[PDB]
C-alpha cells in the first residue's frame, strides 16, 4: 500500500524560511505525481496552496513555492508570516485515477 | 466564485447508509472531475473516491471499494456519495474536491467544501 | 413596375437522382432582407484598440487591436449550411450520401420596396411609412472579386437560418494594415510589458471602395438583380470519417493461441516473444517488434504546437490545427485545440424566444480520429533500452523550460512527408460551405473553416446600400453630416446552391451510424407553443470508410 | 478434368531488351502452395492483451493490445522482391539499370488438388490420405479492394523465395477498432500509471466478411483460376542514390592557393578571411560567407524527433522517419530510427536448416545521404557571436527536461516548404514491392515500406480456403463446432510480374559502385552439402546520382 | 560596388522583403489547453524562459 510520509511537526521563526517536505516510503516522488500541498486551520476546512508541485492558486501568497527536491516534493514558506502556522497536507497522485494523502505537517510559527 | 457544499451529514447507526450531496455553483460542473476526500477527527486527509470524465468513470479507495457509490447529476451540478455498511471508522469529516483542470487536469484539490460530518456510533 | 412582382419564392430542396448512384441536391433559399440606411455615406479608417484589456500581465490572448475601414454597404451573405438545408435535409444527406460536391450557385434580388418614415412632433412618439416609389437600393455584384473576401460565417454574420423569419444583412468593413508589437506576459511578470501600436506601412495601404471598383445597379420598386449561375471547381467533400489509426494499418499479428470462451477477461496471445517476432521496423537497433514499433506505410495525422500564439507584424494570432484531439470522443471534455467552437444568436439555431447577449455555442467533435492524445505520447534516447529509464525519456509530465504547466508535446511538432490527413467535416448548420483560397504562392494543403475552397474563384460578394434620399437642404460644400430622409428597403432575396452527391453503399455486415430523432432530441425540430425555433448542430462524417 | 493439368510451372525473368535502352523484365514465379482447413469456419472478433507486459514501468513501447477479426480465409501474397527475383536477377537490376518502373501483376491458381486424411484407431499412430476428387477450394479475388488491405510482407508471411520449396498461405485477420490509453512512464515512476483499454465506438465499427463481398469460386481437381493482367500507375523508383549533402550544392569557394605536393597534409587554401568573401548567405546580421553558413537552394533532408511515440484513439505508435541516419555509413552501430530492421524465417531468406524460432535479422543501410547526424547539430542565438558562449549555443549534450538522455534533437523537426528527400530504396529480398494509398484527403509524400505506392488502386488481395467437407453427422442447430472431414489442399499458383526499366550510363571518369560475388560472400548464394539454402539482403541503389 | 575602391572588403547588403510573411519570435509565446486567463507562470512559456 502506498503511504505518504512528511514531517509530523515543524516550525518556523516569523520572516524566517522553512521546507515541508513530502516523500513515498517506496519510491520517489516526480513531476508525474502532481503533488499538492493544502493548507488547513483548526476548525476549517482545507485550503489548496499548491498544485501540479508548482502551482499556486490565485491569492496564495507568493511565500509559498511549490518543487521538487531530490525524490521528494517541497513546500517552501518564505517569510512565513503568523497566519501561515496550520496543518498542511501532500497529495500525490498515485496513477490511474488514485490519490494518497499524507499524514501532515503541523508548522507553527514562533 | 467557485464554490461547493456539502450536506446530508448525520449521526447513524453501524451497518447503515448514508448519502451526502455536494451542490456546485460559479463552474460549469461537467466539465470538471469531482471527489470526496474525507478526515477522521484529529486524523490527516485521506480520498476516498473521484468520478472523472464526461463518461463518469469512478475509482475508489480501498477502504470504501464495494461500500461507497460516488455519482453526479450535471442537471443539478450535484455530486452524490452512497455509503452503505457504514462502519464505526467511517466517522469523520467529508470534503468536496474540485479538480481545476478540465481539459488537462491538476490531478489535485483545486477547490475545496466546507465539509459535512458523519457520525457512526451505536 | 410599382404594382408587378418581379420574382417568386422558393426555399425548396430538391434531390434528383441520377444514374450509377449519383443525386443532383438544388437547395433554394429564399428570405426576406431588411436593410437601414447606413449611419454614415462615407468610408471610416477606424482603429480597435484595446491595450487596457491586453495590459493585465497574462491577457495577450485577449488581443484585440487593429484598424477596420467601415464601409457605408452591407454584405449580403449565403455562405452557411444553415441557409440552404433544414435537419431533414441534412438527415437525409449525411444518412443516404458518402461525398458531396460543390456544383454551383446563383442569388438575386427581387421585390425591392423602400419606405420612407415621418415623425410627428408629437410628444408620445408616432411615426407613419410611406413608400419612396422613386427610391432606389444600390446593387454591387463584385464578381471580379476585387475587394477583400469577409466571410460572414466567422462572425455568424450570414442570412437567417429560417425561410419564415426575415434576415438582415450585415454592415461591411474590411481589414486595414496596422503594425503592433505585444510583448507576452503572465501573472507574476514585473514590470509594463511593450505593448505598442506602431501605426501603418506605407506600402501596405490598400483604400477599397464600392463605387470605384465594382459597378452598381440601382434598382427601383419594379426592378431585379440577378447574378448568374457560378460554377466551382473545388475538391469532392467526403461524407465518411476515418477510423484508423498507425496502430491499425495492415496485417494484425498472428495469434498462435485464440481465446477458448467467450468474455472480456479472455485474450487471444500472439504466442511469440517481442523480441523473437518476424516484420520490419524502422528501428534498426531493436529486435522487438510491437504493436507501437511495427512498421506502417505512413503517419495518419500529426502533432503540431497546441495553444502557441505567434506573433506577426499585426500582432499574436493562434496557431492553428488541422486536426482536433484525440480523446474528445472517449472524453467530451477533452474537446480543445482543433475542436471548432461556434457561437451563434437567435438568427443561426439559437431559441429564437432566449433573451440577453449570451450567445448559443457548441464545440464540434469530429468523428475521424486523426487526433492526437498527447498525455499518452512520449520520447525516448535512441538506445532504446527497455525498461526505459528516468533520463532516458521525456514523459508529457517533464516541464520544459521550468514550468510545470508546460511539457514537450505543447511545441512539439511531427508534420512531415509521411503525414496523412482528412479534410475538415462540413459543420451544420454555423459551418460555412466555401472559402476563398490564398492568393499566396505556397497554398495550404486545406483551410480549417470550410470544406470547400476556391481554387482559381468563387463568386462575388453582393453589396447592398440604400441609395442616399436626400432634403432640400443638402450642402456639399457643408463639414456637417449630410441630411437624408429616413429610409429603408425590402427586398427578397433568393439563392440556388446546386450540389452533386454520391449515394453510400453498406460495406460491411454490421449496420453504421445514423442521425435520428429520438425522444431527448425530440423537440429540438419542432416550434414550441409561442413558436419559438432553434437549430441544434448537426454531425456530417457518420458512416466510416476503411484508410488502408 | 480430374486426369488433366490446367497450367504449366514457370519461374523464369525475361529481360526484353527494347530501343532506347528500356527493358522489359518480366519475373515469374511459380510456387505448390499447401493450404489446410481453417481451425473454425467462423469470424472471431478476438481481443489482443498484454497488459501484464507494459504494467512494468518503462515498457509502454512493448503494447501489443488491438482487436483483430480473425477470418477462415488464408491469403496468397506475392508482394515481396524475394518472391520474384534470385541473386543473379537482383544483381543484374541493381548492376545494369538506373530506374524502374512497376508495369503489371497477374496471378493464377491450376493444377487443384484436395485430399481428405483417414487417421486409424491403432495405437501407433497410422494415417492414409485419399484423393477427394468432388471437394472444393474456395478462392476470392477482391479486385475492388473492399477488403481492408493487409500486405503480408511486414509480418514476413509473403510466399516462400525458393521457387522448388512448397509455400504456405498466411491465415487473414484484419485490425477491429478499438480505444486504448496507456500513460507512459519509466523505471522509477511511483503509481500505477494509466493503463486501461477502453472497448469499441460504435461509429467506428466495421465487420468485412468474404462471402458477403467478394464472389467466391469453387474449384475442383480440374479446375483453374485467373485474377487477369492488372496494371499499375506508380512513380518511377530510382536505383541510383544521391550523395550531396547542402554542404556539396552549388559551385565551391576559389583557391587562391593550391597544394604544391600531393599529401593528405597538404590542403588548399580558400585564401580569403571568412568575413571579407563575397557570396549570398541567409544570415543577415553577419558578414562571415563560410560552407556551414553560405546560401543554398534547399535543404537535403530533415530532421525529426526519433523514437517519439505518439499516442492517438488506439494507443501509442512510433513517428516514422523518412530517411535513416547520417553515420550509418561511417559507423554501422549509428544505425537506428529510419534503418528498416527485417526479421525474417526459413521461407525468406534464413538458413533454412537452423532451428529455433529465432529469426534471421538485418538492418538495411541505405546508399543516399539524405539522413542526419544529430550529435553535430546545434541551436545559437540569432546575435551570431562567435566564438559562441555556454548561454548562447544549445547543443546536443545539453538536458531538456532535466534529463540528461534527452536532448533537443530528439524533439528537433526541422521539416518545411525547402525539404527535399528521396523515396525509400527496395530491400532485397524481404522488402515490400507496393503497397495501398491512404484514403485519406491529403496524402503522404512517400511511403516507408515499398517503392511503388498505388494512387488509385493495385490488384485485389486473393484468398483461398478448403471448402468445408462435412460429415454424415451435421446439425447447423447444435452450439458444437461444426464437423469435417479433415480435409486440405495443394495448389500452384503462378504469378507474372512485369516492370520497365532503363539502362544506366556512365557519367564519370571513375567507375562506380556494383554488387559482386567475392570469396567472403560466395558460399551465400548457393547451397550447402545437405541443401540448406539462404538469401542474404542486397542492396539496391549502389550507383551514384548529382541531386544538383 | 564603387568601382574605385581599394581593398578586399566587399560591398555588403541585407535584404528586407516587402512581403510581411516573416516572424517576430520576442512576441510569441505557449500556454496550457486550459487557457485560464490572466495566464500564471507555470501554465505559459515565454520567449524569455531558457
Amino acid at each position: 500500500q502506498t503511504v505518504v510520509t512528511q514531517e509530523p511537526s515543524l516550525s518556523v521563526s516569523p520572516g524566517g524560511t522553512v521546507t515541508l517536505t513530502c516523500g513515498l516510503s517506496s519510491g520517489s516522488v516526480s513531476t508525474s505525481n502532481y503533488p499538492g500541498w493544502y493548507q488547513q486551520t483548526l476548525g476549517r476546512a482545507p485550503r489548496t496552496i499548491i498544485y501540479r508541485t508548482s502551482s499556486r492558486p490565485s491569492g496564495v501568497p507568493n511565500r509559498f513555492s511549490g518543487s521538487i527536491s531530490g525524490n521528494k516534493a517541497a513546500l517552501t514558506i518564505t517569510g512565513a508570516q503568523p497566519e501561515d502556522e496550520a496543518d498542511y497536507y501532500c497529495s500525490l497522485y498515485m496513477g490511474s485515477y488514485t490519490y494518497v494523502f499524507g499524514s501532515g505537517t503541523q508548522l507553527t510559527v514562533l | 466564485e467557485v464554490q461547493l457544499v456539502e450536506s446530508g451529514g448525520d449521526l447513524v447507526k453501524p451497518g447503515g447508509s448514508l448519502r451526502l450531496s455536494c451542490v456546485a455553483s460559479g463552474f460549469t460542473f461537467s466539465s470538471y472531475n469531482m471527489g470526496w476526500v474525507r478526515q477522521a477527527p484529529g486524523k490527516g486527509l485521506q480520498w476516498v473516491a473521484w468520478i472523472y470524465g464526461s463518461r463518469s468513470s469512478t475509482n475508489y479507495a480501498d477502504a470504501v471499494k464495494g461500500r461507497f457509490t460516488i455519482s453526479r447529476d450535471n442537471a443539478k451540478n450535484t455530486l452524490y456519495l452512497q455509503m452503505n455498511s457504514l462502519r464505526a471508522e467511517d466517522t469523520a469529516v467529508y470534503y468536496c474536491a474540485r479538480d481545476g483542470g478540465s481539459p488537462a487536469a491538476y490531478y489535485g484539490m483545486d477547490y475545496w467544501g466546507p465539509g459535512t460530518s458523519l457520525f457512526v456510533s451505536s | 413596375g410599382v404594382g408587378i412582382s418581379t420574382g417568386t419564392f422558393n426555399n425548396q430542396t430538391e434531390f434528383k437522382f441520377l444514374e450509377n448512384g449519383w443525386v443532383y441536391i438544388t437547395a433554394n433559399s429564399s428570405r426576406l432582407v431588411h436593410l437601414n440606411m447606413p449611419e454614415s455615406e462615407n468610408y471610416r479608417r477606424v482603429v480597435v484598440n484595446n491595450l487596457d484589456k491586453t495590459a493585465v500581465n497574462g491577457n495577450m490572448a485577449l488581443d484585440d487591436t487593429h484598424a477596420e475601414i467601415v464601409t457605408p454597404w452591407s454584405l449580403v451573405d449565403a455562405n452557411a449550411w444553415g441557409v440552404w438545408f433544414n435537419p431533414g435535409d441534412w438527415q437525409l444527406i449525411v444518412n443516404t450520401m458518402s461525398e458531396l460536391h460543390l456544383v454551383s450557385f446563383e442569388q438575386e434580388i427581387f421585390n425591392v420596396v423602400l419606405k420612407t418614415v415621418s415623425e410627428s412632433a408629437t410628444q408620445p412618439p408616432t411615426k407613419v411609412y410611406n413608400n419612396d416609389l422613386t427610391a432606389s437600393l444600390m446593387v454591387a455584384l463584385d464578381s471580379n472579386n476585387t475587394m477583400p473576401f469577409t466571410p460572414a460565417a466567422m462572425r455568424s454574420e450570414t442570412l437567417g437560418f429560417y425561410p419564415w423569419k426575415p434576415t438582415i444583412p450585415t454592415p461591411w468593413r474590411y481589414y486595414f494594415q496596422w503594425d503592433r508589437t505585444l510583448i507576452p506576459s503572465h501573472t507574476g511578470t514585473s514590470g509594463t510589458p511593450t505593448n505598442i501600436y506602431h501605426g501603418t506601412d506605407p506600402d501596405d495601404v490598400q483604400f477599397y471602395t464600392i463605387e470605384n471598383s465594382v459597378p452598381v445597379h440601382l434598382l427601383r420598386t419594379g426592378d431585379e438583380f440577378a447574378t448568374g449561375t457560378f460554377f466551382f471547381d473545388c475538391k469532392p467533400c467526403r461524407l465518411t470519417h476515418t477510423w484508423q489509426t498507425n496502430r491499425a494499418l495492415g496485417l494484425p499479428p498472428f495469434l498462435n493461441s485464440l481465446p477458448q470462451s467467450e468474455g472480456g477477461t479472455n485474450f487471444g496471445y500472439i504466442g511469440v516473444q517481442q523480441d523473437k517476432r518476424r516484420g520490419v521496423t524502422q528501428m534498426g537497433n531493436t529486435n522487438y517488434i510491437t504493436e507501437a514499433t511495427i512498421m506502417r506505410p505512413a503517419e495518419v495525422g500529426y502533432s503540431a504546437p497546441y495553444y502557441s500564439f505567434e506573433a506577426s507584424t499585426q500582432g499574436p494570432f493562434k496557431t492553428p490545427i488541422a486536426a482536433g484531439r484525440g480523446g474528445a470522443q472517449t472524453d467530451e471534455n477533452q474537446a480543445a485545440d482543433g475542436d471548432p467552437r461556434y457561437a451563434f444568436g437567435r438568427q443561426h439555431g439559437q431559441k429564437t424566444t432566449t433573451t440577453g447577449e449570451t450567445p448559443e455555442r457548441f464545440t464540434y467533435i469530429a468523428h475521424q480520429d486523426t487526433g492526437r492524445y498527447p498525455e499518452g505520447d512520449w520520447i525516448q534516447n535512441i538506445n532504446f533500452n527497455l525498461p526505459v529509464t528516468d533520463d532516458n525519456v521525456l514523459l508529457p509530465t517533464d516541464p520544459i523550460g521550468g514550468k510545470t504547466g508546460i511539457n514537450y508535446t505543447n511545441i512539439f511538432n511531427t508534420y512531415g512527408p509521411l503525414t496523412a490527413l482528412n479534410n475538415v467535416p462540413p459543420v451544420y448548420p454555423n459551418g460555412q460551405i466555401w472559402d476563398k483560397e490564398f492568393d499566396t504562392d505556397l497554398k495550404p494543403r486545406l483551410h480549417v473553416n470550410a470544406p470547400f475552397v476556391c481554387q482559381n474563384n468563387c463568386p462575388g460578394q453582393l453589396f447592398v446600400k440604400v441609395a442616399p434620399n436626400l432634403t432640400n437642404q443638402y450642402d456639399p460644400d457643408a463639414s456637417a453630416n449630410m441630411s437624408r430622409i429616413v429610409t429603408y428597403s425590402d427586398f427578397w432575396w433568393k439563392g440556388k446552391l446546386v450540389f452533386k452527391a454520391k449515394l453510400r453503399a453498406s460495406h460491411t455486415w454490421n449496420p453504421i451510424q445514423q442521425m435520428s430523432i429520438n425522444v431527448d432530441n425530440q423537440f429540438n425540430y419542432v416550434p414550441s407553443n409561442i413558436g419559438g425555433m432553434k437549430i441544434v448542430y448537426e454531425k456530417s462524417q457518420l458512416a466510416p470508410r476503411k484508410l488502408y
